[PDB]
């Protein structure tokens, strides 16, 4: 778990689009059609979200480029 | 290497967080807490009459 | 002396008091302002 998100923050730093981000990657974790990229280590899709872009793996452009590449493949 | 008479505890918590970040403000602020709860304790200090 | 239109620009408004970096867009620094003044004032003399 992440008790401070300012890893998170610096990464993508607004503060508040990394809010937005972690809501759409959690999402996309959670209705389904997405697996963690970062091993999962029994918490909930919130903080793997705020972890994998604390690692800098997801951002906002790669994000819709991957979802462009599924829209492509379909 | 001071008396921390809750003004230079303070200013210790600001310099830890200009200097240092975040995280390691939030962890030296909770082992403050905790050692200061310890040794308030272990002191006795009472008030008399 | 912002000079901007319908808000405030972010150099203008220094950096937030709550965090040490500048402030970021879109935070409602209107609300923050009125509760900062009129948090004291339940313990002014009168
Ligand atoms: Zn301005």
């Amino acid at each position: 778990a992440r008790v401070t998100v300012q890893d998170a923050v610096e990464k993508i730093g607004n503060r508040f689009d990394l809010v937005l981000v972690a809501a759409r990657r959690a999402r996309q974790m959670q209705v389904g059609g997405k697996d963690p990229l970062v091993p999962e280590e029994n918490d909930k899709t919130t903080v793997i979200a705020l972890r994998e872009i604390e690692e800098g793996l997801i951002n906002n452009q790669i994000l819709d480029v991957r979802e462009r590449q599924e829209q492509q493949e379909q | 290497n001071q008396a921390l008479g809750k003004k230079a505890i303070s200013k210790m918590l600001n310099t830890c967080y200009r200097i240092l970040g975040l995280k390691p403000t939030v962890i030296f602020a909770d082992q403050i807490m905790y050692t200061g709860f310890a040794y308030a304790a272990r002191s006795g200090a009472s008030v008399g009459i | 002396s912002c000079d901007t239109d319908f808000g405030v620009c972010a150099h203008c408004y220094g950096r937030d008091l709550a965090r040490g970096h500048i402030i970021n867009k879109g935070e409602a620094i209107g609300v923050i302002a009125a509760q900062s003044i009129g948090e004291p004032g339940t313990q002014l003399t009168m």
